[PDB]
């Protein structure tokens, strides 16, 4: 029957109780000593005869990438080591499954693979995009987040793979020696993988030695051809963003109540975020419904209004040549019980994209702007 | 005391002599006394003849030690200076010695309990639980 | 009865008492112990002669001493006495009434 | 009968008399407490016998001082009374009398020999 | 109906003395002049009548007539009455009467039932005093000889063998359905008889 | 003066205490008659009849005499002294109880003239005033509320 | 050190729930043996049930023993206070 | 005087009352009723510190207090209790019962 | 009978019975003198006079009490119950007096 | 001797009546808690007084014979005469109250106090005249009508 697909898909939840390694993605191993070996790497876990003790992985001979090992342990093992407090029965192997996922797919395709990466020839760009900042705002460490307008990548920060970064919700600033922000802020991602191709409009894998000239003026050469041709890769998005009906060159009156936190500030301030400060600037004063602030982003932003005797109410379309408008109204170290409410005039379709694969090098680092210009925080 | 017992013994010795002599006479004399051919046995006083004149060396030998016992305690008398004023001169100290050494032990029971009583408020309230 | 107990008290008691002047005054020529006897005679005669609360009762609380009639209930004709002062104030209050009445019509602005 | 009393002097008016008359560390305290208690108690209870020894010394001094003389006087009275009817006839055999006189003579001699030595002091 | 009557005569040679004695056992003394009109039927038509011994008699309170005289008092509701005779079989308490009686607002229904069967006969007029203390209509009445019939009573002479105002203690409770109340009334009557046994005495007599 | 005995009489010497010699105690009693027949005959008992056997003969004489009547638990003796001075005319002028080695005698006046002076003098004391008051004088919350709970105390 | 059924043995769901029984030539056809495996899973579940019912006391109410623990902590504090006061008094004492 | 001797007659009386039967005899003669007599008796030259050595019946001391006791006079007046007083364990009382 | 006059005056009449108590008491005075005279070894009645004093006072008391008995007449008891515990007064009118006695208030 | 047996028997009977009355009084006293009635005590005292008078009477007229009478027993004497309760029965020793009776305080000017029946004569005269005196009117005032 046709619906057996949906029947099997409905149980897309793993057992997630540990102590039984049945990933069964066509790997191979043996019991006592549950070491596994593929045409690529090898993973050896010497769990206790009743629970987990030690785990390690040897990236069987590649190439240089072997040095990139010895950090896979502190991420995989760190997901099976269970002693924050006491928890002999509650240990769901969902995170470990997710991290293990992104390696079996690469090992399943090796041909004599995880070797063709670009980060080695991409860290040059990151190292150079700081020396472009000889200007000295006297920040001492804020330039590294200021670099989130153009480019940033990393390897194995939180997950066990290569990825990138963009706008990280602060961008403008804090003694706080603890890492309380590290588990409360969300730099998003851009993942990277490889997958079989079906439509012959995409170049195969071009195994690489250089993509960029010997002097960075922003040139971009390309790899060449002919490794007994191969099958190319792909990359997903962490938190899929709904883009409007653009797809170029690959009534409602709901309301809520919240509690802001004002302590002491100027005559009257916003409620939702910080950047509404600098955008709200024609001069030092004169906020008489100027109705045209910039609010600089890869896609610009729109108007503002305020009444007098001043219970505000504002309007913000998106003048990115798509020109769709919305608006919200407002009524009134401690909560203030504001009145959030939104009403929209027109409607249209949104895409909500999560993954599209690229044919080559540049096609990924080109569209970052439009993505950045698509933040719609709307705190709830 | 010693004098008392020796005196009463010396006296009761006479009662013993009367008990001996006249009872041995009541043991009628089968002697060769000079009445006529009527052995005086009944009116002028068989009974065991073992004491008439043999008893003068049979039963009196039982009493020779009873009459020699007297000299025993004779040696036990306290013969010394009959003006015993020395002993009282040398013992009169004791009447004050015991009280002087006592004052400490008199106050002891009480005051050694009192070094505890100064604390007994707490030493007896502490049992709170 | 309740006023002839008088006799059976006065005579009976306080003649039989004075007739015990004989018991002591009898001639004495015979016996030495009958005095020890006769002591009882007088020492009871005088405690008999002390019988006077039971006469003071029937003297003071004789019948009533305070209230002597079968009390009927009738009606007096003396209400007129208060009726006079009542009628005086009755005929007098109307003066205060008319005095106040004048106050109503005392107000005048334009009418007639 | 009885000599009924001579109650001459008898009274309450007596002012003559009285008129002339106008002419984990407390173990330390526990142990020292026990020690002091025991020492004091023992010393007290023991050395009281001083009373008994003084009583004995005084009693002995008394019992020897005058009563020795009374004994020394009453002793020879018995010997003086012993010679009731004895005479030098060796009227009966009186062998019991002779042997008695010998025995009590020896006894009195021993008593006297003790007595003369007894009074060492002067 | 039902009630527990009681009566006993005394000579009026002692009227004032007994009035005094009765003044207390609380109130004053009200006087009432009354008149009656006995009638006899002829046609023998009894639904709820029982003519033979239950013949009819109306009573009219000549209240002002006392100070006025001749009887003309139809305005007061002339209470018609028809009673059973002296019922035997009880002697602990006194007799218990059954007198169906009611008043009506000057209703000529008396004349109507007369035209039916009845006709007025000789009748009387009485005087009474009523010293109602509490729950017992203590009264003393007398039919000072009313030779007339529902009119003035100038002669006002003796009425019967009992000459002298006759006393009456009435406890009128037509609701005999409560035997508890009946026994309680019997107890109260025995109690007051005991309390008054001093001078006043009473038992069945001859009218 | 014959109410109770007394001892100026400590000697038992005279004589043997029996019929023969029981009267010597009276012969030397605290009170002697000094003139009776025995006192005028046997005081001459020197070298003459000096025994009760002879005394049993004197009724023959004419004067004051004595007779023993009883010999009575263990020692009840009685002497019925009389004065038979004339012929055969006795005059009893007093008896004597000799039990308890002394003399005793009492008159029956006692039985009344002690009972009177005891009973009257005793019973005549109950006339103390017991109580005295009357109309004139002859005939004489919260804490008050705990009682109402007494019975309920046991109940519950 | 729990003696109950093993954590992993108490598998929440059959890992191979389908057991590769996709309706084609390649399908688990041991339907009766599959029912037997399910009955074995149910027997293991009942064993875990018995072990749980018999394992823990579950003292009073999941809150009452917590209240009792607070009470016991207060009592322990008070008791320690008494021994401390006693030791301090003993120290103040024993001067002479 | 009418009575010749003085001192021995003074003390023979005060120390004469050894056994009670005689004092029962005296209570019979009711000399104790006399207030002058009792006041004179409450005569104790012997018991004092001085004029004490001469006494030679040192067990007629409890008697002085038993006599100063008021009610015990008439209490002992009864002959039977007076007899009951005549008993004491001389032997057992080796050391002066008091 | 009221021979001389009625002279009932019941409110005052009380005084007689109020003063007879003095004779009743002085009876004991008239008595004690007899004992006091018989005590000493006196003229038999020439020093007593007490018997005749006694008899005089007794006859006087008896006469006065009899005159009181006959001044009263209520045949022992009649209308036996509580005398005039059957009683009602004029407290009503006495109280309502205030209407007239008080309230000449306008003046 | 037999002629006075009736006398002594009458004495015994009257004495038994005394004892019976005494016992009855003793019982009636405790029969209730308070003094029962003053009048009961009065009546009982009178009762005792009558037979006390009885004994007093029986004494005098034959006293002399009692004086002459010595111990002359009969019908039980010689046997029961061991127990020394005879002394207790015949205690002529007076009791302390009998002693404390005071002939003193009267001995003063004593040896006359007799010859005073003229008292009783005057008393008889007065009482006899009073018995005659019963005139209601004036109570011996003997004056005007009123």
């Amino acid at each position: 029957e046709e619906v057996i697909h949906i029947l099997s898909k409905s149980k897309g939840l793993v057992s997630e109780a540990g102590l039984e390694r049945l990933a069964r993605s066509l790997e191979l191993e043996f019991m006592w000593k549950r070491t596994l070996i593929v045409a690529g790497s090898a993973l050896e876990l010497l769990v206790e005869f009743s629970q987990d003790v030690v785990q390690s992985v040897t990236l069987n001979f590649p190439d240089i990438v072997t040095k990139h090992a010895q950090k896979a342990g502190e991420i995989l093992f760190n997901d099976l080591r269970l002693a924050p407090g006491q928890s002999p029965l509650t240990k769901s192997l969902a995170r470990f499954a997710a991290n293990f996922e992104r390696l079996a797919v690469l090992d399943k395709l090796s041909i004599l693979e995880a070797v063709a990466d670009v980060y080695e020839s991409l860290a040059r760009l990151h190292a150079w995009e700081l020396q472009k900042l000889r200007e000295d705002p006297s920040l001492a460490g804020k330039d590294d987040e200021y670099l989130e307008n153009l480019v940033l990548c990393t390897k194995s920060g939180k997950p066990a793979m290569n990825d990138r970064g963009r706008v990280g919700l602060a961008l403008d600033y804090e003694a706080e020696v603890a890492s309380w922000i590290a588990d409360n802020e969300r730099t998003w991602s851009i993942l990277i993988g490889c997958a079989p191709l079906r439509d012959l409009s995409i170049n195969p894998v071009r195994i690489s030695d250089k993509w960029i000239g010997p002097n960075v003026k922003t040139s971009l050469p390309d790899g060449l051809h002919t490794g007994e041709p191969i099958i190319d890769w792909l990359d997903p998005e962490p938190t899929f963003i709904p883009a409007t009906d653009q797809q170029q060159q690959q009534p409602n009156a709901d309301t809520t109540t919240s509690k802001p936190t004002p302590n002491a500030k100027a005559s009257h301030k916003k409620l939702d975020d910080f950047e509404a400060f600098l955008a709200k600037h024609s001069s030092h004063s004169g906020p008489i419904s100027n109705m045209t602030p910039s609010q600089h982003q890869p896609s610009s932003d729109l108007s503002i209004d305020v009444t007098l005797r001043p219970k505000l109410q504002i309007v913000f379309p998106l003048h990115a040549t798509s020109k769709e408008e919305v608006k919200g109204k407002i009524a009134h170290e401690e909560g203030d019980q504001m009145e959030g409410v939104k009403t929209e005039g027109d409607e249209d379709g949104e895409e909500k994209k999560r993954r599209r694969p690229q044919p080559g090098d540049l096609a990924r680092a080109l569209e970052v702007l439009e993505d950045v210009g698509k933040w719609a925080e709307f705190v709830r | 005391d010693r004098l008392t017992q020796l005196q009463e013994a010396m006296d009761e010795l006479l009662e013993m002599f009367l008990s001996a002599f006249f009872w041995v006479e009541r043991h009628h004399d089968l002697k060769t006394f000079g009445p006529n051919d009527k052995i005086p046995d009944l009116k002028a006083d068989t009974k065991s003849p073992e004491e008439y004149k043999a008893g003068q060396l049979q039963l009196a030998r039982d009493i020779i030690v009873k009459e020699q016992q007297i000299e025993y305690l004779i040696s036990t008398l306290p013969g010394l200076d009959n003006s015993e004023r020395e002993q009282i001169q040398l013992l009169r100290e004791l009447e004050d010695d015991l009280v002087t050494a006592e004052a400490q032990r008199q106050e002891a029971l009480k005051e050694r309990d009192e070094v505890l009583g100064k604390l007994d408020a707490l030493l007896r309230g502490l049992e709170r639980p | 009865e309740r006023k002839n107990i008088l006799i059976a008290s006065i005579m009976t008691s306080y003649r039989d008492l004075i007739t015990h002047a004989t018991s002591p005054i009898t001639s004495a020529t015979a016996s030495p112990g009958h005095a020890g006897y006769s002591s009882m005679a007088l020492s009871t005669a005088i405690h008999a002669a002390v019988k006077y609360t039971e006469d003071l009762l029937s003297l003071t609380r004789t019948l009533r001493e305070a209230l002597w009639v079968v009390g009927p209930l009738t009606g007096p004709g003396e209400k007129d006495a208060q009726a006079e002062e009542g009628m005086a104030k009755d005929a007098e209050v109307v003066w205060d009434v008319l005095n106040e009445m004048r106050d109503r019509e005392r107000e005048r602005m334009m009418a007639a | 009968l009885w000599p009924d009393p001579p109650a001459f002097w008898k009274p309450e008016n007596i002012e003559r008399y009285n008129a002339l008359k106008q002419t984990r560390l407390a173990p330390a305290s526990e142990t020292t407490s026990d020690s002091k208690h025991f020492d004091r108690g023992f010393e007290l209870k023991k050395l009281a016998k001083s009373l008994l020894v003084n009583y004995l010394e005084l009693m002995g001094i008394m019992s020897i001082n005058p009563a020795h003389a009374s004994e020394k006087v009453q002793d020879i009275k018995t010997i003086v009374l012993n010679f009731h009817h004895i005479l030098n006839e060796y009227i009966q055999l009186m062998q019991d009398h002779l042997d008695a006189k010998r025995n009590e003579t020896a006894a009195v001699r021993a008593v006297v020999d003790k007595a003369k030595r007894l009074i060492e002091g002067l | 109906p039902y009630e527990i009557f009681l009566a006993g005569v005394v000579s009026d040679n002692k009227a004032r003395a007994v009035l005094g004695g009765f003044t207390e056992m609380i109130r004053g003394f009200p006087t009432i002049k009354e008149l009656l009109k006995e009638r006899g039927p002829q046609e023998l038509h009894n639904i709820l009548v029982r003519q033979p011994d239950a013949i009819l008699g109306p009573a009219q309170a000549g209240a002002e007539a006392a100070p006025h005289g001749t009887v003309s008092g139809g305005k007061p509701h002339i209470l018609r009455w028809s009673d059973i005779p002296d019922p035997p079989n009880q002697r602990i308490p006194p007799f218990i009467t059954q007198r169906k009686i009611i008043e009506i607002p000057d209703q000529r229904a008396p004349r109507i039932l007369a035209a039916s069967k009845f006709r007025n006969k000789s009748d009387l007029v009485e005087e009474s005093y009523h010293w109602w203390f509490n729950d017992v209509e203590y009264s003393m009445v007398r039919t000072l000889d009313p030779s007339p019939q529902t009119t003035d009573q100038v002669p006002s002479l003796a009425g019967l063998e009992p000459i002298g105002d006759f006393w009456l203690l009435y406890v009128r409770m037509r609701v005999e359905a409560t035997p508890d109340r009946m026994q309680q009334a019997h107890n109260q009557l025995q109690q007051i008889r005991d309390q008054l046994l001093g001078v006043f005495e009473f038992k069945v007599w001859d009218r | 003066l014959d109410e109770i005995q007394w001892h100026t009489n400590p000697a038992v010497v005279g004589g043997s205490i029996h019929d023969n010699s029981v009267l010597f105690y009276f012969r030397e009693s605290p009170f002697y008659d000094k003139t009776s027949n025995n006192e005028v005959l046997y005081q001459q008992g020197l070298h003459n009849q000096t025994m009760m056997q002879f005394l049993e003969t004197l009724r023959e004489m004419s004067g004051l005499e004595f007779v023993v009547a009883q010999e009575t638990g263990t020692g009840v003796w009685v002497i019925n002294k009389q004065t038979r001075r004339k012929e055969d005319e006795i005059s009893v002028h007093g008896t004597y109880f000799l039990v308890g080695e002394n003399v005793y005698m009492a008159a029956p006046t006692l039985a009344d003239i002690i009972s009177m002076r005891l009973a009257s003098a005793s019973s005549s004391i109950s006339r103390l005033l017991p109580i005295a008051a009357s109309v004139q004088s002859w005939s004489p919350p919260d804490p008050r509320w705990l009682e109402e709970t007494l019975m309920i105390h046991e109940f519950f | 050190a729990i003696i109950k059924k093993l954590r992993a043995a108490q598998q929440q769901q059959a890992a191979n729930p389908s057991s590769q029984a996709a309706a084609g030539g390649p399908g688990t056809t041991g339907a009766p043996g599959s029912q037997p495996s399910s009955s074995g899973p149910n027997a293991t579940a009942a064993g875990g049930a018995i072990g749980t019912t018999s394992l823990p006391s579950s003292a009073t109410t999941g809150p009452t023993p917590s209240n009792a623990l607070h009470s016991v902590k207060e009592l322990p504090a008070t008791t320690d206070p008494i021994k401390h006061k006693l030791q301090r008094a003993r120290a103040a004492v024993r001067l002479l | 005087h009418g009575g010749h001797t003085r001192f021995e007659l003074e003390l023979e009386f005060v120390q004469a009352l050894s056994n009670p039967e005689y004092v029962n005899w005296l209570a019979s003669r009711k000399y104790l009723m006399n207030p002058a007599f009792v006041a004179y008796l409450d005569l104790q030259y012997w018991s004092r510190p001085p004029y004490l050595k001469y006494l030679t019946y040192p067990t007629a001391l409890r008697m002085l207090q038993l006599l100063q006791s008021e009610r015990f006079r008439q209490e002992i007046l009864v002959p039977d209790v007076a007899w009951q007083l005549r008993l004491e364990g001389m032997k057992a009382a080796v050391l002066w019962h008091k | 009978p009221v021979d001389i006059h009625k002279p009932f005056t019941p409110a005052e009449r009380i005084q007689q019975l109020g003063e007879i108590d003095n004779d009743i008491a002085s009876l004991l005075q008239h008595l004690s003198a007899a004992l006091k005279a018989l005590a000493t070894p006196d003229p038999v009645t020439a020093f007593k006079t007490a018997q005749n004093d006694f008899f005089r006072t007794i006859d006087r008391i008896d006469k006065h009490l009899t005159r009181q008995i006959y001044a009263l007449e209520e045949a022992g008891i009649i209308t036996l119950k509580s005398g005039t515990g059957s009683g009602a007064g004029t407290v009503g009118a006495g109280a309502t007096e205030e209407q007239a006695q008080q309230l000449p208030q306008p003046q | 001797a037999p002629e006075e047996l009736k006398q002594l028997e009458l004495l015994r009977n009257r004495f038994a009546q005394l004892q019976s009355s005494l016992t009855s009084l003793a019982g009636n006293l405790i029969r209730t808690e308070p003094l029962p009635t003053y009048e009961s005590l009065q009546a009982s005292a009178s009762i005792l007084q009558q037979n006390l008078r009885s004994i007093q009477e029986l004494m005098t007229e034959n006293s002399d014979i009692f004086k002459r009478i010595a111990i002359h027993p009969s019908t039980n004497f010689p046997g029961r005469t061991q127990e020394h309760m005879l002394l207790q029965l015949l205690r002529k020793k007076l009791e302390p109250e009998v002693e404390s009776w005071v002939e003193e305080a009267r001995e003063t000017a004593r040896a006359f106090n007799e010859q005073w029946a003229d008292m009783l004569e005057t008393f008889q005269h007065s009482l006899h005249h009073y018995v005659t005196v019963q005139l209601k009117k004036q109570y011996t005032v003997e004056e005007q009508e009123m």
